[PDB]
């Protein structure tokens, strides 16, 4: 993969100038940039465009007179110039991967320069669907209209259990530095769109689009993603209550259903062949950013004297991943 | 590299208030927008308020006008949230965030959150016993273990185990609310069946509104 810059030459401020950017390798997928540099200082960013040309970004100082085009057929990306100052004097490089960093930007690839010498002589987000499940590999699709026209001030968020949101996509269509390259946005007037083409066990989250085109910056009911797998049986656990718990008035005594899928188990406590119900609470965790799997725990909280009275203590699990029950107990008193 | 770290959630009286603090490393507050976004429990992101630190210039929710105020020191690069006149619909974590790119605006870099719940109930500690592995506690060479992390208010306890050395298999349940109106929740790993016995296990149980770190070790049974 080679870019080769073509155009470059000596104008007078006030002029015109478009450089040709021939990338050769495809290119229809990234987002193409211009960046530019002065000798014995640092090189910074000029332009973007994303891989469909949905939208583009122009440093504060070129806004207005820079445009940045794209033919995703004939593998190049221009920078029409206009209104040329003095200060827009410098060599200017073609970058193919262009990515905000949170410091500047970063490409993947990079032009070898063709110098240019100036001579001075309330919005809402309505998000789709609002629970999505798939398999592994299967192109998903989250859609957010917005209420009014907002351009381009659309940003893509990943949040997981526990954790921040994290920055996706900017600018609709735009890739963060660091983000898998399965992720793509789309824009079309109100419509943004978000693609996740590969989905994988680590795309679990709920996602949001948001606007800051306007006060108050506005967020979308957010896309919670299930990602499916095979069905998975529970290892079931059986936990009795510890002496220090047992020292106060309680016993607590927990099941431990470890990952499994899908998420639907049932759990019945029995307590010598006795059925137990409205003593024992539930809790399921959120499923894995690896393996998929959900886990769930049952505590059933019965007095010091209660637990006193009775010996067997079963837990009994129904699952898909089972042709038949588990049961897994213990006996007070037995070691 | 960039770093935005929250301080001073917790629980807070009805009525009462509370200042979150937000502090920068790795770039100036004068430079970009720094935002408060909050999340009810199990509800979407709402934009809470925003500051330009170098002018001042504020900008706040209907929802939180009147009532909230955000403000910088840039001398400490830090921005605030002070809370007033606190509501119900107020508990929510509190993220804060800032505006970065170049010709465009993105919330690029956020803060850890910070959960502020609005009660009038008291701060208790937990009661952390051991989930001890039994032979009842093992299937084909896999060891369940675990902590019982009961009777907390507010949320949250967060469990960590042998320091931070063992996150794998590890599984921190959601707290669930008890008839006393207390949380418990419960935090198992499993280990293999050859550690037993050979490795030592604890979990770190740390209860921040009360100021709470008990680091109780689950032996066999």
């Amino acid at each position: 993969v080679q870019l080769v810059e073509s155009g470059g030459g000596l104008v007078q401020a006030g002029d015109s100038l478009t450089l040709s950017c021939a990338a050769s390798g495809t290119f229809s997928s990234v987002a193409m940039g211009w960046f530019r540099q002065a000798p014995g200082k640092e090189r910074k960013f000029v332009a973007n465009i994303s891989w469909n040309g949905d939208s583009t970004y122009y440093t504060d100082s070129v806004k207005g007179r820079f445009t940045i085009s794209r033919d995703n057929a004939k593998n190049t990306v221009y920078l029409q110039m206009s209104s040329l100052k003095p200060e827009d004097t410098a060599v200017y490089y073609c970058a193919a991967d262009v990515r905000w960093t949170g410091d500047g930007h970063r490409a993947d690839y990079w032009g070898q320069g063709t110098q240019v010498t100036v001579s001075s002589g309330d919005i809402q987000m309505t998000q789709s669907p609002s629970s999505l499940s798939a398999s592994v590999g299967d192109r998903v699709t989250i859609t957010c209209r917005a209420s009014q026209d907002v351009n381009t001030a659309v940003a893509w968020y990943q949040q997981k259990p526990g954790k921040a949101p994290k920055l996706l996509i900017y600018s609709a269509s735009f890739l963060y530095s660091g983000v898998p390259s399965r992720f793509s946005g789309s824009r079309s007037g109100t419509d943004f769109t978000l693609t996740i083409s590969s989905l994988q066990p680590e795309d679990f989250a709920t996602y949001y689009c948001q606007q800051h085109y306007t006060t108050p910056p506005t967020f979308g009911q957010g896309t919670k993603v299930e990602i499916k797998r095979t069905v998975a049986a529970p290892s079931v656990f059986i936990f009795p209550p510890s002496d220090e718990q047992l020292k106060s008035g309680t016993a607590s005594v927990v099941c431990l259903l470890n990952n499994f899928y899908p998420r639907e188990a049932k759990v019945q406590w029995k307590v010598d062949n006795a059925l137990q119900s409205g003593n024992s609470q539930e809790s399921v965790t959120e499923q894995d950013s690896k393996d998929s799997t959900y886990s769930l725990s049952s505590t059933l909280t019965l007095s010091k004297a209660d637990y006193e009275k009775h010996k067997v203590y079963a837990c009994e699990v129904t699952h898909q991943g089972l042709s038949s029950p588990v049961t897994k107990s213990f006996n007070r008193g037995e070691c | 590299e960039v770093q935005l770290v929250e301080s001073g959630g917790g629980l807070v009286q009805p009525g009462g208030s509370l200042r979150l603090s937000c502090a920068a490393s790795g770039f100036n507050i004068k430079d970009t927008y720094i935002h408060w976004v909050r999340q009810a429990p199990g509800k979407g992101l709402e934009w809470v308020a925003r500051i330009y630190p170098t002018n001042g210039y504020t900008r706040y929710a209907d929802s939180v006008k009147g009532r909230f105020t955000i403000s910088a020191d840039t001398s400490k690069n830090t921005a605030y949230l002070q809370m007033n006149s606190l509501r119900a619909e107020d508990t929510a974590v509190y993220y804060c965030s800032r505006w970065g790119g170049d010709g465009f605006y993105a919330m690029d870099y956020w803060g850890q959150g910070t959960l502020v719940t609005v009660s009038s109930a008291s701060t208790k500690g937990p009661s952390v016993f051991p989930l001890a592995p039994s032979s009842k506690s093992t299937s084909g060479g896999t060891a369940a273990l675990g902590c019982l992390v009961k009777d907390y208010f507010p949320e949250p306890v967060t469990v960590s185990w042998n320091s931070g050395a063992l996150t794998s298999g590890v599984h921190t349940f959601p707290a669930v609310l008890q008839s006393s109106g207390l949380y418990s929740l419960s935090s198992v790993v499993t280990v293999p069946s050859s550690s037993l016995g050979t490795q030592t296990y604890i979990c770190n149980v740390n209860h921040k509104p009360s100021n709470t770190k008990v680091d109780k070790r689950v032996e066999p049974k």
